[PDB]
């Protein structure tokens, strides 16, 4: 960890685009939005709303660095994105068909696109089955 | 029939609230999507 | 056609703050104008009903029959029907066969009266309390509560029913010949003691006829108490009936919001995993903070997805049960 | 600040057995007043409300018009609102302003009646029924009933209302000119058949308006059955919305309850392992006493906090549930 | 209370079809407001002028919905103390078979 | 009005037990903490 | 055997107030993963 501690702050004040201590929201509206992505202002309020746990606005990593700080991988994190598959399992034993995955893929809350959805579930579908289990998938993200 | 503008008056009135409350509650609703629940 | 689907989003099913407005107030109109209708049989207020409320009835019919014909021409915005002769079936919709004989009915008497008349217009103007309650959103309740419970509702109109018309004959029989203290005999028919039947059997007990004589109480009483209770039945019936649909309506209505908030997590942590591979190269330097960014809002989201249920104590008969089986699951 | 918070739990939100006895005798002093006052007008026992009744209302308003400032004064032990600034929005509790309304209302009345004068005291005596009642926890109960259920209470209101507009109106036109046995016409107007809807969808039945044409009879079966039903509905459906919410509050109370005796034991158990470390020696030979002492207390508190539910058989879904995962658990 | 005084105030000089007055005291119009309350309805007072008839339709509705309550409340109670005495019968039965 | 005082004290004495009633649940109450339920 | 599959999966999914799994919406499944670890 002695070795991303440093380069990491030349990226967290690199939205403001200037040298101040800032995670700069009313300047990542602009940022994200120059990457591409241009959101409303309301999901961007929403934005460091939970991920600055200070209140502010704009950080000198207190929670810049906790959301760094947070691998998303533990066994903290790892049982609520496997309760994500089960508000789609019917029948039990995480019956997830390719099509079904597909259909649920491309269609609800926020989209991928087809060159990812359409090899999302290739390493997930390596039997080849209409079982897409997500137990093959949380061991794929078992590294996220 | 002295004061007899009054009853019709309260039941219409009353009627109304019913109403309005019914025509709140459809406009405050959320969403008007007929077939996407168990999609 | 962005405008028509708009128009459409707006007469009907509507939305936003201003509709209600729109709706209410043409709602609120016609209350003023049937309130003045009704007030125009008095005889001591009959003088408030001039001809000013002929010529608001003449712009009122004015006002909805171009209405009708802007909710025609924007109901092209459907996947159900298009065009002309698709929109046919648009016109099935009972809440529009409604509209389309009050306002054409309304303009035909308007008409005749202008070139037992003006008594035409009160129905015609009750009428135009229905077809401002959009969508139909109050009769679906009733007309799928009454029949879930068709059994119950049947067995027992068919017992009251039977109750009364065996044991208002019995009065009949009772009181074929017997005077009133005034003169009159009460029971001179069947239709008289059936008329008492229905009175009777409802709990009104308006008190036009009484039985006089003493055989005739006693089967009144018999029949008031073993056929008020089977009338008075429905109600406690419908009274469970509806308030299990509504709840029926707030599971799968929070079903409806956990499920985008469930696709929102797993294809955001897709996502967040594919950091390998999507100067190209600061490009990639920035993703890398918006994809752990917005999942941490994902996963607020998911957990506001479930945790607020609704009636919101309803884990008391699985308080413990729910970590019973995870503890046991983590050894 | 001893005095003033314990003068503000006293008169506001009271408890003990004293506090009790002020204010339900309060509240029946107000109860005798209105009774001599409401006997003040039947003409045969109005010579008991003498003068002395009138003194004994300006010694009551001399009463409240000191109490008000007491609670007033005794308002600043609050978190809410400090100092004189912050303690106009303690006046902006209803029951207060309804309270500040009736003394100085029935003192300006006093005032003038002493320099339908006596018939304003009565209004302003029955008002003081409902301020003795402190906290308002009766009408929170009904204002939230209503609001979870207002789908089916604006559903049937709208149903019933529209059937008592509907079919009181061909009543009207079935009976707008026909006489009674006595020689006046029931349904004159409008009105006369609206008031007859009110009363006999409501199935009291007076017993002033029957419908005497053989037409109108058949419309107020129809109306009357078709209607009954939906106005007898609200009765079921608060009746179940008001044991439901009571079962709510006795889930929360019994939670309440089964926190700070889920952390007695806690807090004591860290303790009674803290015995390595808090002459200093023999002060350390009894603490081990105390330590293994009232942690059994706080072991008796936490099952006491858990076995006592509350229908106190709601395991009955959960019988061998609780027990057949431990068990597993234990192999 | 409240009610059945706004109907006395309004009713306080009114005479019938035959003559006698109704709500002469505020006790006459209290028995109607009991007799209203609980949807009785006998027949012998009924307010005259029309400002009291609009009172009347206010309370009625508004207060035979409090009366009735008390109905569909010991009616779910009764149902559930019945069912709460049939579990510990069967528990009492359960017992000596287990010993 | 021959005994005519009996129903005005009947029925405010109904009313009278009804309050005390709700006098007494709210005095035998227990605490009135408003906010420390959920923390 | 496929038709009859059919059936048995028609026998039992569709309930009747078919929303009474709202007690057990999740106890259906953390009894099964658990079971097959
Ligand atoms: C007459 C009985 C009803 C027959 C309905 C037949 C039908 O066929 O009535 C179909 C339609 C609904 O159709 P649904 O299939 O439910 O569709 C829904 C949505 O309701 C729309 O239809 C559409 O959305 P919108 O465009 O309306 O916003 C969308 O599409 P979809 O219709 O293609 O499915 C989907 O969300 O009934 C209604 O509206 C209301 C039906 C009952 C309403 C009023 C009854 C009128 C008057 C009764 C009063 C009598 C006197 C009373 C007392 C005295
Ligand atoms: C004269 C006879 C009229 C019969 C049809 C009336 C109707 O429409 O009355 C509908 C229901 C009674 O329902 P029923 O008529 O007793 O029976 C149903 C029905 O027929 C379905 O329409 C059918 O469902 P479909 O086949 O149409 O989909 C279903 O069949 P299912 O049991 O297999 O689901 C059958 O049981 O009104 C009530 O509650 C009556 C409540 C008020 C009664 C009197 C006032
Ligand atoms: C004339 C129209 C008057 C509308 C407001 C009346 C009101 O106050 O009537 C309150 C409720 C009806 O409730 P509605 O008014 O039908 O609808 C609510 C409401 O508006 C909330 O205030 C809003 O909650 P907030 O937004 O205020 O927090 C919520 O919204 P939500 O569903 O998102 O929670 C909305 O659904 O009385 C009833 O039951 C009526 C029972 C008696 C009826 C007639 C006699
Ligand atoms: C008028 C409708 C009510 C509006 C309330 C607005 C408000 O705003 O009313 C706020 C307050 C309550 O406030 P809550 O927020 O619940 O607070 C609670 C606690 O009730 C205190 O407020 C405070 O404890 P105490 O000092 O009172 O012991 C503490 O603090 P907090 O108020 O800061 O939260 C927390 O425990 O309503 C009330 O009292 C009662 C409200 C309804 C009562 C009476 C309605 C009056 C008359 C109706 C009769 C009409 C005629 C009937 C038939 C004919
Ligand atoms: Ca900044
Ligand atoms: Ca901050």
């Amino acid at each position: 960890t002695e070795e991303q501690i440093a380069e990491f702050k030349e990226a967290f004040s690199l939205f403001d685009k200037d040298g101040d201590g800032t995670i700069t929201t009313k300047e990542l509206g602009t940022v994200m939005r120059s990457l591409g992505q241009n959101p409303t202002e309301a999901e961007l309020q929403d934005m460091i709303n939970e991920v600055d746990a200070d209140g502010n606005g704009t950080i000198d990593f207190p929670e810049f660095l906790t959301m760094m700080a947070r691998k998303m991988k533990d066994t903290d994190s790892e049982e609520e994105i496997r309760e994500a598959f089960r508000v789609f399992d019917k029948d039990g034993n995480g019956y997830i068909s390719a099509a079904e995955l597909r259909h649920v893929m491309t269609n609800l809350g926020e989209k991928l696109t087809d060159e990812e959805v359409d090899e999302m579930i290739r390493e997930a579908d390596i039997d080849g089955d209409g079982q897409v289990n997500y137990e093959e998938f949380v061991q794929m993200m078992t590294a996220k | 029939d002295d004061n007899s503008y009054m009853y019709i008056l309260f039941v219409m009135f009353l009627f109304a609230v019913t109403v309005g409350s019914l025509i709140l509650g459809y406009t405050r609703s959320r969403k008007v999507d007929k077939r996407s629940d168990p999609y | 056609t962005h405008v028509q689907g708009r128009v459409y989003n707006f007469l009907e099913r509507p939305t936003g703050w201003k509709c209600f407005v729109y709706h209410f107030a043409v709602f609120l109109i016609v209350l003023v104008c049937l309130i003045f209708s009704v007030l125009s049989t008095i005889e001591q207020y009959a003088a408030l009903a001039t001809g000013t409320l002929f010529w608001m009835e003449i712009v009122l019919v004015v006002f909805f029959g171009t209405e009708y014909v802007v909710r025609l021409w924007s109901a092209g915005c459907r996947s159900k029907y298009v065009g002309l002769w698709g929109r046919l079936r648009f016109a099935r919709k009972p809440i529009s066969i409604i509209d389309l004989i009050v306002v054409v009915a309304s303009m035909v008497v308007l008409c005749v009266g202008s070139k037992s008349a003006i008594r035409g217009i009160r129905f015609l103007q009750i009428l135009r309390m229905l077809h401002v309650d959009r969508q139909g959103g109050t009769w679906r309740l009733l007309g799928s509560v009454v029949f879930i419970h068709r059994q119950e509702l049947i067995t027992t109109l068919y017992i009251g029913f039977l109750g009364l018309i065996f044991s208002s004959y019995f009065v009949y029989l009772a009181e074929k010949d017997a005077v009133n203290e005034s003169g009159r005999v009460e029971f001179g028919s069947y239709a008289d003691a059936l008329w008492w039947g229905v009175v009777t059997v409802t709990t009104i007990g308006y008190g036009d006829k009484v039985p006089q004589t003493w055989v005739g109480k006693t089967i009144a009483s018999c029949f008031s108490v073993f056929a008020i209770s089977f009338f008075a039945l429905p109600a406690g019936i419908l009274g469970s009936g509806f308030a299990l649909k509504v709840q029926q309506k707030q599971r799968q209505k929070h079903f409806n919001r956990q499920i985008p908030a469930a696709a929102s997590l797993i294809q955001t942590a897709w996502r967040c995993y594919a950091a390998e591979n999507p100067l190209r190269e600061h490009h990639r330097a920035t993703i890398k903070v918006i994809r752990r960014m917005q999942y941490f809002v994902a996963k607020k989201k998911f957990q506001q997805a479930r945790k607020p249920y609704d009636i919101e104590q309803y884990s008391q008969g699985h308080l413990n049960l729910m970590v019973r089986i995870k503890e046991l699951q983590r050894r």
